[PDB]
RNA sequence: CGUGCCUACCAUGGUGACCACGGGUGACGGGGAAUCAGGGUUCGAUUCCGGAGAGGGAGCCUGAGAAACGGCUACCACAUCCAAGGAAGGCAGCAGGCGCGCAAAUUACCCACUCCCGACCCGGGGAGGUAGUGACGAAAAAUAACAAUACAGGACUCUUUCGAGGCCCUGUAAUUGGAAUGAGUCCACUUUAAAUCCUUUAACGAGGAUCCAUUGGAGGGCAAGUCUGGUGCCAGCAGCCGCGGUAAUUCCAGCUCCAAUAGCGUAUAUUAAAGUUGCUGCAGUUAAAAAGCUCGUAGUUGGAUCUUGGGAGCGGCCCCUUGCC
């Protein structure tokens, strides 16, 4: 039904990795969703799908081309290296637990209030 | 000088009229439509020396 | 009759900004009597407070008592002759209102038919008057 | 501080004289002919008219031996022929000044479909411009103000859609109301 | 570091009618912005560079770099807690509050992008980025559309046709559909640090109670009524000319039109028109304007005269004056 093509493909051998451009063409149903595009693409360079990830999609008026950036590792150790910790967290292997504002700011003033046994006293707790 | 009390006269003792059930206006591109098919279809058969866009 | 030199531009710059101050509309727009003797600071709208109302008459050819409302100002702190526009609106103005107020169509004279009044009601009481002489938003109090 | 875009075009001018019995009867008859909205689409092809003409007759001003006129005169037939307004007849800079205003609306979107059919009655091919029937190449258009370049010039489709590309948008209803 | 930057002695110099000096600026300077012949005119606090200040001005440690202010010291004006003996303050940073006003937004989220800082791949950043108000303004852009049936108001090709209509707008509060498609209602996507919107898609989703386009005008300038009813120099309209005093083409309303159109009126500053600031480009007998006359400084302007015809080679160099040796 879809397909899937790379347009650009460059590969940097010093962190191997292998960057390309993808347009998923749809003369049909809607957008096909992160997880299904990252299977297709993991079956068409046949190796495991935990190690291939993609970002960013577009869609050109009226069905037609999705474009992305598309990132083809080849360990799960350089993925968790030469990632950012917000696109493992579209797989959970990263989390940060304190999303909140003015927490690290109250305890960064309750620090610079007080010091030493009672700043650790303060501010870790 | 002069009395204020006459105020909004003419505004107070004129007799109110209903506004009537108007229909609906068709408009931009259909209003442009219809006044073009209102004056450039049917007035060559009027001569130059009258005018009737209201009357 | 003019002075076609090469070197005389001097001359010219000299002759031309002297001349150009018998223009009316140049010394009215750069000499600062022109905005330290008007109202409203040289601005284009004033708040201000209702002080009277006043029947003032019309001219010669035309017989009609016009409407004003004598207005202390708030910025300057002056005494501004108004006009209430519409056919009513008397019955619309109360006493020590905020009233917003403006031109007629010009800074310096006036209409032709008022004798002394420069300037006309926008608002009453932060609601519109072209609301109070239609139908919506009805006065507060 | 913030630094993204600042820019400002108007292609839009009103005219001076504001009411000319001549010149409103001229733009109400084409309007009534080239199937517009308002007149902000007409001024907008009359200053699109205008600056080509400011642009022709500052390379006119130039002398006919110089690289920058030579340059841009060619680059602006090529945009004109690119466009269709012109022919790949005459390359002269006074072809440019002759021309009308009717020639950018004809090169527009919905009178191409009046020339090359699907038009039927041109206040109705606007509405089979807005709604997505009227199909110029894979990437779809959707918009009345659109320039047809001479290059292709014959892409006039639909897909996916209600007479021809399939589907029941509301004969559904229809079909449940007989049923 | 060179400097009258400062001191001692000596000389009397320095600037100016080509506008110094002294005032005012509702004056931060520029790149630029608005205004469409050309020439000009008016703004530029504002996102880029440079200067100045952190309530006023004075002084200073540390430090390479500060007369620093989210550093300190003292005075002045405010102003906080005070058990009255003392402490403590600077939003012309981001929000927000009072006041001032014609006049201008939320105590939002994130360091994901851009970069910056530090011992440093890891931390921090109201610098910034995202979201909320937003009709300052700019670009695109539906508003009931649309093709058909029929009454024909009839225009038009042609045959005495009082019509044969493979062509035409129009009222049809008359029908038929494509049941067109959009706005909204919402599933799933996608965007995203996490989200929102556009975009993709499933299902609802118009037939006049519809899902409703306003803003101004209709005497001339300037498009549109010598329509109807009241008001009868009263109310008022009208930026000017003017209308209204019983038959209102201008008031109030109704109907119908017209102007632009999801942007219209209004006020103010400004630009063009304004050849009504004129260098291009204005005038000076009478319309406003040539000093009573003359001399004369500064300024402005200032007669002619000193390189000439031609040669090589056709369809650019020199001589008969053409780089000095
Ligand atoms: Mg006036
Ligand atoms: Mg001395
Ligand atoms: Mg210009
Ligand atoms: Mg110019
Ligand atoms: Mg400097
Ligand atoms: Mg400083
Ligand atoms: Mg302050
Ligand atoms: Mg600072
Ligand atoms: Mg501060
Ligand atoms: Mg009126
Ligand atoms: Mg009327
Ligand atoms: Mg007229
Ligand atoms: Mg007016
Ligand atoms: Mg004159
Ligand atoms: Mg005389
Ligand atoms: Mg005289
Ligand atoms: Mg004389
Ligand atoms: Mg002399
Ligand atoms: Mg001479």
């Amino acid at each position: 039904t879809v397909t899937i093509r790379t347009r650009k493909f460059m590969t940097n051998r010093l962190l191997q990795r292998k960057q390309m451009v993808i347009d998923v063409l749809h003369p049909g149903k809607a957008t096909v969703p992160k997880t299904e595009i990252r299977e297709k693409l993991a079956k068409m360079y046949k190796t495991t799908p935990d190690v291939i990830f993609v970002f960013g999609f577009r869609t050109h008026f009226g069905g037609g081309k999705t474009t992305g950036f598309g990132m083809i590792y080849d360990s799960l150790d350089y993925a968790k290296k030469n990632e950012p910790k917000h696109r493992l967290a579209r797989h959970g292997l990263y989390e940060k637990k304190k999303t909140s504002r003015k927490q690290r700011k109250e305890r960064k003033n309750r620090m610079k209030k007080v010091r030493g046994t009672a700043k650790a006293n303060v501010g870790a707790g | 000088h002069g009395s204020l009390a006459r105020a909004g006269k003419v505004r107070g003792q004129t007799p109110k009229v209903a506004k009537q059930e108007k229909k609906k206006k068709k408009t931009g591109r259909a209003k442009r439509r219809m006044q073009y098919n209102r004056r450039f279809v049917n007035v060559v058969p009027t001569f130059g020396k009258k005018k009737g866009p209201n009357a | 009759g003019k002075c076609r030199g090469l070197r005389t531009a001097r001359k010219l710059r000299s002759h031309r900004r002297d001349q150009k101050w018998h223009d009316k509309q140049y010394k009215k727009a750069h000499l600062g009597t022109a905005l330290k003797a008007n109202p409203f600071g040289g601005a284009s709208h004033a708040k201000g407070i209702v002080l009277e109302k006043v029947g003032v008459e019309a001219k010669q050819p035309n017989s009609a008592i016009r409407k004003c409302v004598r207005v202390q100002l708030i910025k300057n702190g002056k005494k501004i002759t108004a006009f209430v526009p519409n056919d009513g609106c008397l019955n619309f103005i109360e006493e020590n209102d905020e009233v917003l107020v403006a031109g007629f169509g010009r800074k310096g004279h006036a209409v032709g038919d008022i004798p002394g009044v420069r300037f006309k009601v926008v608002k009453v009481a932060n609601v519109s008057l072209l609301a109070l002489y239609k139908g919506k938003k009805e006065r507060p109090r | 501080p913030v630094a993204r875009s600042w820019v400002c075009r108007k292609t839009y001018v009103t005219p001076r004289r504001p009411f000319e019995k001549s010149r409103l009867d001229q733009e109400l008859k084409l309007i009534g002919e080239y199937g517009l909205r308002n007149k902000r689409e007409v001024w907008r092809v009359k200053f699109t008219l205008a600056k080509i003409r400011k642009a022709a007759r500052e390379l006119l001003t130039l002398d006919e031996k110089d690289p920058r006129r030579l340059f841009e005169g060619n680059a602006l037939l090529r945009r004109l022929v690119r466009i269709g307004v012109l022919d790949e007849g005459k390359m002269k800079l006074d072809y440019i000044l002759g021309l009308k205003i009717e020639d950018f609306l004809e090169r527009r979107l919905q009178t191409q479909v009046f020339k090359l059919g699907l038009a039927k009655s041109i206040h109705h091919a606007r509405v089979l411009i807005r709604q997505r029937h009227i199909r110029v190449r894979k990437q779809v258009v959707n918009i009345p103000s659109f320039i047809v370049r001479l290059d292709s010039q014959k892409h006039i489709d639909f897909s996916l859609r209600s007479p021809y590309g399939g589907g029941r948008p509301g004969r559904v209803k229809r079909k449940n109301a007989k049923k």
